[PDB]
Order: structure tokens, then sequence, then C-alpha cells
């Protein structure tokens, strides 16, 4: 499922990409409401990435 | 403008470009987040602004243009990434 | 051996017996290379036999690699000293002992040191037994040396000793002096924050007050007539920091996906 989300997630951000050239040159009709939303992940930016580890299973292998 | 992925403005320049008395820029500087005009934090221990979200700009050419050359940044980065991660753990994919 | 004279005796007695003639040598220089076939024929093949034989073989050898830190021919002494490397130890016991083997000794341990071939100094020292026999009062500068450089003592780290037969241990005194002293002052650049004019000499381990301040130009300590070293210097060392997301044990994302794979 991972692996999975993410070429799903490469899928995505390419239909966005392709069509805003398109609208640079070679106008395709626009929308006000999705040309905003699209402005707003850039401006949203993750903060800070931290925590989760593990380690448990080496003593139930080694037990058995 | 400043910010795009930057994300700072410094606090200095919002009373340059106010040119009153101090104790009104508070006021206005707080009624920008409430209104919807930004979103974001002020922290006067450093004197600088922090926006969360930055209003979009209003249509125009170069709204989109802007837009384009960052994603595609982006797209590249998901590509190499995925690859990467799945040659490891080859084994419990099955 | 002995055998053929004039590469063989007379090499020996113009460093020991008589008086030093470079001239003489560096003639001899070229003929005791063809000389090495007949005496490094007794070490690499040794036998009870061969033990007395192998002492008399090693004085030509030894002191013509003596000569050649005096002729000044660094590339001839190392082609020699390897050779010598085989006799220190060889066989059950041919006997390493000499009267020049103390000399030899004295010169190679220097070299090592000046060259900042620590960890050769230690190799090499394993392998020696038989110096113990010659006794250290030459050898007793080196091994000192390096043991007052280790301790970071500055004051012990003495020139004074070791110029007892000084035919060519003045030359590694000279150096040995310049190559401590640099490794002493990397370690006073992050030690100590302001160094005046006055204390310099000491605890830069320089020769002079004025020296200090010349190099204070040219690894840019300088920072008033006192330098301001310390500071940067300081600062950098903490790296035990650790920025969001391990990258200092490998990146997040490889390491966290290897967890998973090793069940």
């Amino acid at each position: 499922n991972q692996v999975h989300g993410l070429k799903g997630l490469n899928s995505k951000l390419l239909d966005i990409r392709t069509y805003l050239e398109k609208v640079a040159s070679g106008k395709l009709p626009i929308n006000h409401h999705i040309i905003y939303q699209l402005q707003d992940v850039f401006n949203l930016l993750p903060d800070a990435s931290l925590q989760e580890f593990v380690k448990a299973f080496y003593l139930k292998t080694n037990d058995q | 403008t400043r910010p795009a992925n930057h994300r700072q403005l410094t606090f200095e320049e919002i009373a340059k470009s106010a040119k009153i008395t101090v104790n009104k820029v508070e006021l206005l500087v707080m009624k920008a987040l409430s209104v919807g005009l930004v979103r974001g934090s002020i922290d006067e221990v450093d004197k600088r602004v922090h926006m969360t979200w930055v209003q979009p700009r209003v249509l125009d050419l170069q709204q989109i243009k802007g837009m384009k050359d960052r994603l595609e940044l982006w797209c590249t980065d998901v590509k190499s990434m995925e690859l990467l991660v799945e040659h490891q753990a080859q084994d419990i994919l099955t | 051996l002995q055998a053929a004279a004039g590469m063989y005796e007379q090499l020996k007695d113009e460093w020991n017996r008589k008086s030093p003639n470079l001239s003489k040598c560096g003639e001899e220089l070229g003929r005791l290379k063809l000389v090495l076939l007949e005496l490094n024929f007794l070490p690499t093949t040794g036998t009870k036999l061969t033990k007395q034989q192998l002492i008399l073989a090693r004085d030509i050898l030894e002191i013509g690699a003596q000569w050649s830190i005096l002729c000044k021919d660094i590339p001839s002494f190392e082609r020699y000293m390897a050779q010598l490397k085989c006799y220190y130890f060889d066989y059950k016991e041919q006997l390493p002992e000499s009267a020049y083997m103390h000399q030899l000794l004295g010169l190679n341990l220097l070299f090592l040191l000046s060259q900042n071939r620590v960890a050769e100094f230690h190799t090499e020292l394993e392998r020696l037994p038989a110096k113990d026999i010659q006794t250290n009062v030459y050898i007793k500068h080196p091994v000192s040396l390096e043991q007052y450089l280790m301790e970071g003592s500055y004051n012990k780290v003495f020139l004074a000793k070791g110029n007892i037969p000084a035919e060519s241990y003045t030359f590694f005194i000279d150096i040995l002096l310049d190559t401590i002293r640099d490794e002493i002052a990397g370690c006073i650049e992050k030690a100590y924050e302001k160094i005046l004019f006055a204390e310099a000499t000491r605890i830069l381990f320089f020769s002079t007050p004025k020296k200090m301040t010349d190099y204070a130009k040219k690894r840019g300590w300088l920072l008033g007539p006192n330098n301001y070293y310390s500071f940067a210097s300081q600062q950098q060392k903490p790296e035990d920091s650790t920025i969001p997301s391990t990258e200092l044990a490998r990146q997040v994302i490889e390491y966290a996906r290897q967890l998973e794979m090793i069940v």
C-alpha cells in the first residue's frame, strides 16, 4: 500500500503540472477556484520531521 | 512576493509602509489576519512576520507561470524517492 | 662480509675511527650500491653458520645508510634503510648486535617522527628487540621525545639531547622542532583565547613571539595586538547536535525501510 501511494502521488502531480503549461501559452479556459487551491499547496510548506522507531523483533527470533 | 517557499518577511517593512504612530501598527497587522487577507503569526522577539498562508494572486497569466515551475521541481522528487525505497524490502512485498 | 676493501673497510672507519671525508664518500655511494649483492646475502638466507657473518655484513650497509643522511641523499637512505629492516631480527638469532647498530637506530627513529610517521614508529618498535643490548642514550631522544609529545608537555620535547654523536643527528633536530611546533600551534588555535607577545614562546612551542605574530597573518588568528583564534575554532567542535531527520547515522527514509527488510 505504501509504494502504491507513492506511485499514485507521482501520477497526481503530473495532471496538474501539464495543465499549467497549457494555460501559460496555448490557452485553455480557467476557473478562479482551481488556480487558487493549487497556490495554497506551496504556501502551506511543512515544518520539521521527527520521531518513530522500533527494534523489537530480534528478541522474539532469538528466544525462538 | 517574497515568501513562496520562504515564509518570513520582516516586521520592519510594515511600519515603513504605514508611516503612522506605533500603537496603531499592532491593530493593522492583527486586523489583516482577521479579515482573511493573510494567515500566520507575528513574532516580536525576532521582530519578523511569519506567514503560514499568503493569499493567492487574483487572476493573471503571471499567477499561473509561478506555480508551474515550482510544481515541476517537486514532480522529479516523487519519482526518484519512490523507486529508491522499492528496492529495499523487496522480500516484504510478497 | 669483509671482502673487497675501499668500500667495506674504508666506509666504516671514515664515520667512526678516522675523520669524515664527504669528498671520498660521494664516489663510494655509487660503489656501495654494487656491493649490496654480497651483503644482503647474509640476511634472508640465515642459518647458524652465518650468525658471525651477518654482523660483518651489517657494518658496511648501516654506516652507508648513516652517511646517506650526511651526503643529503634522502632516496639513497630510504633504499638502504629498507634492507636494514630485515637485519633488526633475522633467523632464530643472527646476532643483529653491532657497535653502530645503536647509531643507525637513533637516526631511523628520528626520521620517522620528523616525517610524522608516528604509526611507523610504533609498528617498527615491536620488531626491534636487539635494541635493549644497544642501550638508550642515542635512542633515549626519540623514545622520550615521542612520549612527551604524546603527553602534551611542551617543555620536555627537548632537542638538547640526541646530538651526542652529531654527524647526521643535527639534521633531524632542526626539522623535528619545526614539524612538532606546527602541530602544537593547531592545538593552541582551539586551546587558548588570546596571546599578547610574551607567553607565546612556550605555548606555541615556537621559537620567538615575532614568529607567533607571523603565523597570525597566515592562519588569520590576529585580531588587534593579540589574537582571537579560539572563538571560531572552539564553536565548530560540537557535532553531537542532530538536525531534524537523522542523516548522521544514514538518512531516515532509507534507514526506516531497512528495519522492515531485516524481518
